[PDB]
């Protein structure tokens, strides 16, 4: 009856030990450097092909903050305001949120996907008496992959995000471009409204893609666990997200 | 290789899949694994490999200790076997050649251009010379199953296993993996392990077979000599006969 | 004659092929047969090796192989029933 | 009753499966259909009379075709038929007492303790009396099946289809499928179709056997007719020879 | 070479044209031909099982927005602005598309492998085998339970952020409260803004169900198939919430 929250408790908190434990041997010790050159293959499937899914995201959260921020600001500020809460707000809370997310999603239920099923074709498993490690030669290239490929497409997120908060903005609700910019420069300081939304944005590379492989990498070989894997990668990136972000913006920015 | 398997005992999780499972892998002949679905078939294989840890069993490779094997004598031991997989494990992301040459990497510092040649040589061997450049995935059933094949004897190895080639459905592919084992085995001098269903195809090939079921050994002889001693568990299992040891739920009011 | 011969392994393989290579360069007078029976058995490295040897210069020009471990000629039959059985 | 199925054409992902095939189900015999996997076998039982339309060609039940008359008529006479396809299927959400009585449902307008009846009486056919409450993912692949069956037969149909119940098994299975197979087609009066890989089995089973491949018939008759017409097809299909019109991969140079 | 892209193009939007035919065929209020009973059974797992994930996130949301607005009217001198900006931002913008993403999102993968597992399994052809028209068992419910559970957790996220936007703002921070509730008040109300956070969700609710379903039972039965169906939902459904929520802010508001 009860006991059953109970023990699906125990075991989920027991498998976030075993994940930091694949976490801390694929860190730890990656010495074959030669098959190493093959990560830029394998950030095609990471980074080249989730850019339409950014860029077009970028686009309609400018054009959105630029309108809400417009008929606020007409009371407010709108010639001094659109500038500096366009860049902040996509610097500070949505380039390294929006992106994350679509990314988790994207990025992170394929590659759950695809692990899950090196494992359960056994294929994965093969290597072993081959005498390849497969942690060296089939996760390696996809962890790195995720940790260069998400930064890189969050500054991408906030550059279309300027441009559509400004297309908009200023170029079809009559504000000046002088204090749009101006003010931006004013306002945002790279040390460290530029900087914090990188540092966040590599925490949560880290963060995201790790669980991604970890669960991609189950234990049960059954076709329903797939399934099961690719929505849970989902679930638990995200929290995860939104629970650092709140604490790291609270120092960055407190 | 003489691969000695004693007193072996395996759990997963808490399950226990085997209890004190006795078996001679005997140099130079075919012996099989036969035994009602899901009983461990495949676990034992694995164990028998050494990819998972038995539970105070004792494994020996040509009298040796798997258990006390340096790093440097395992690596070397994995050159000598190949096995073949119930779906085939081949890789979707290389082609061919490279699921074929993939293996030889791991223990040689070969030209590309013997590499070359050793895969052609080896997709001859099974008919698939052909295939060459083409991604897997775009194989034939029959086909897919031959490449994995030759992954497997790719390094000349001592011993073959093959996890389920009798399970294929196709009369035309039973025909051709029967003789691709009988070839084979003569052309290598290999041993080799069938672990297999459907009984009128191993009982003519093995030369020894264990009958496998629950975690013990129910029987082991020669296809004659199992008949022979064919304890009813073993004769109705060969016999595919109904009214052995079976049960169903059964009670009326 | 000059032929190659002794055991081929993985580990020598390379020099092996290449001292082949060097008689091939040398081999401005042909049919030569090359004796194989001072041969380790059970490598098909080997087979690849003589291959590549056939490949380079006998294909066409005519050279051949004699006192063939009976092995090497298992391993050939599997499927190369074509091949020239003949001295 | 008896079901032709004439000249039929079927074009999936702009290929054709099946090209002018004629078909003659015998009523109260079972009819078999045999041959290489991946050719159609899953989809001409479909075609039968199933929700797969026909390019060309009719299907006729009682000598009537099925297509366009009438509506009313053909909602009951669905309830002719019952399948188990591939693997066989059970619906996960539903206790295997809810799996068997499903069907009834469609057709019929029953007090509680009716329906609780006929399932009753419709599990103890197949062996799985007293197993109502369960829910059938806690069932072995045994049972699995065999509560399949029982669906299949709730609703006292005439024609019963096998869709590949020998493919893959154990033995002890395959022993107890077949007497089922043998207790029904009696016990209800049935004209039963095997479709099926496992040539062995179909060949002591069927009373008139087809082989089809390549979208046409390539042989027909009763499995001591069939071995009289050697068509290299046909001889090397039923025998599992390696040799005859199949493909390999090579040429020297 | 090229016309590669042409095929997939081409493909993509006829698929399109299922969909819509589809949704055709299953919006005609048929289902009354049986119980409703699945309908509230089929509520538990679109609905009542996400209330976790939707809850913590409105938490995080929240205390992030505090805590941002925080340090931003600190230079302005002007805290009253808490209330009217949380209360803004939560109704207008984050609500409809932050629990649309992380609805489906969750909902959305979980409901696309499970149609999708009754095709691959045989089950759905059973059933017409039988005579049951599996749109009235079994995508029905499914569509329906979407339809009401997105909104209903709309306006939960949207709860849970303003309280955890007012436990730091107010309440850790210093801010006197009465101008909290009064900014609240001044100018967003009940009977416009509201209402309007409300329709945009009823909009992502059937853009997101609708694409679920579809993906799920659409398909022609390839192995590979549930996998890439599953990361597939999650990108369209996460591309037309955010367009459409651009165009309708922009008239709702504008
Ligand atoms: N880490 C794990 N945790 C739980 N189950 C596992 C794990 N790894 C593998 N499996 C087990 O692997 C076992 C393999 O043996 P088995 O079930 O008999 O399959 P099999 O040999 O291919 N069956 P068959 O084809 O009839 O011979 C299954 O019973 C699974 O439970
Ligand atoms: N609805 C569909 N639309 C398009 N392609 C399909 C569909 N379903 C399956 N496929 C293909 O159409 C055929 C499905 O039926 P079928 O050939 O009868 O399977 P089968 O012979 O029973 N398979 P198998 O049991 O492995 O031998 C195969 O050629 C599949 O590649």
């Amino acid at each position: 009856t009860i006991a059953w929250l109970g023990r699906l408790v125990i075991e989920r908190i027991r498998g976030i030990g075993v994940a930091a434990l694949m976490l801390l041997q694929i860190i730890f010790s990656l010495p074959s450097a030669g098959g190493f050159g093959r990560f830029v293959y394998q950030m095609h499937r990471v980074g080249v092909m989730s850019l339409l899914i950014i860029t077009v995201s970028g686009l309609f959260i400018g054009l959105v903050l630029g309108l809400q921020g417009y008929s606020i600001l007409v009371n407010v500020g709108s010639e001094s305001m659109l500038g500096t809460m366009v860049s902040l707000t996509l610097l500070r809370e949505l380039a390294p949120v929006v992106a994350a997310l679509l990314f988790a999603g994207r990025a992170g239920s394929a590659l759950t996907a695809e692990i899950g099923s090196m494992k359960q074709s056994e294929q994965l498993a093969s290597m072993e008496m081959i005498g390849v490690d497969p942690l060296k030669q089939i996760v390696s290239p996809r962890l790195w992959a995720g940790i260069v490929s998400l930064p890189m497409l969050t500054v991408i997120f906030a550059a279309i995000g300027i441009v559509g908060g400004k297309l908009v903005g200023v170029d079809f609700l009559g504000v000046d471009e002088g204090s749009f910019w101006s003010g931006m420069q004013n306002n945002v300081q790279f040390g460290h409204d530029v900087v914090n939304g990188i540092i966040k944005s590599i925490v949560f590379a880290l963060l995201c893609t790790w669980i991604a492989v970890f669960q991609g990498y189950a234990c049960d070989p059954t076709p329903e666990g797939i399934a099961t894997a690719m929505t849970r990668t989902v679930v638990y990136s995200s929290l995860c997200v939104l629970g650092f972000d709140f604490v790291l913006t609270a120092v960055m920015f407190g | 290789s003489l691969i000695e398997v004693k007193n072996l005992s395996f759990n997963r999780g808490e399950r226990v899949i085997y209890d004190n499972i006795s078996l001679n892998i005997r140099r130079g002949q075919i012996t099989a694994i036969m035994g009602p679905s899901g009983t461990g078939k495949t676990t034992l294989l694995r164990l028998i490999g050494g990819q998972l840890v038995p539970d105070q069993g004792e494994v020996l490779l040509d009298g040796k200790d798997i258990a006390q094997m340096s790093r440097q004598e395992l690596f070397a031991a994995r050159a000598r076997m190949g096995m073949l997989f119930q779906s085939g494990a081949l890789f979707t992301d290389m082609s061919v050649y490279e699921n074929v040459a993939f293996p030889i990497r791991a223990h040689t510092k070969l030209s590309e251009n013997l590499i070359a040649e050793l895969v052609a040589l080896k997709l001859e061997s099974v008919g698939l010379r052909g295939t060459e450049q083409l991604m897997p995935t775009e194989l034939s059933g029959g086909m897919n199953r031959r490449v994995a094949l030759a992954r497997a004897i790719a390094l000349d190895p001592d011993l073959i296993m093959y996890d389920e080639p009798f399970a294929g459905q196709d009369p035309i592919v039973k025909g051709v993996l029967t003789r691709l084992i009988r070839s084979l085995r003569e052309a290598l001098d290999l041993t080799t392990i069938i672990v297999s269903h459907d009984v009128p195809e191993t009982l003519s090939i093995a030369d020894y077979i264990y009958v496998v079921a629950e975690g013990k050994i129910q029987g082991e002889g020669t296809p004659e000599e199992l008949q022979a001693y064919a304890s009813p568990f073993v004769k109705q299992f060969l016999t595919g006969s109904a009214e052995g040891p079976v049960e169903y739920q059964f009670s009326h009011q | 004659e000059l032929v190659v011969s002794g055991k081929i392994d993985f580990e020598n393989a390379e020099q092996q092929y290449q001292a082949g290579l060097a008689i091939i360069k040398k081999q401005t007078s042909f049919p030569l047969i090359v004796d194989l029976k001072q041969l380790e058995h059970g490598n098909t490295l080997a087979l690849a090796v003589l291959v590549q040897w056939l490949r380079q210069t006998p294909q066409k020009s005519g050279l051949h192989f004699k006192n063939v471990p009976e092995k090497m000629l298992k391993i050939i039959q599997a499927c190369h029933l074509q091949e020239d059985l003949h001295l």
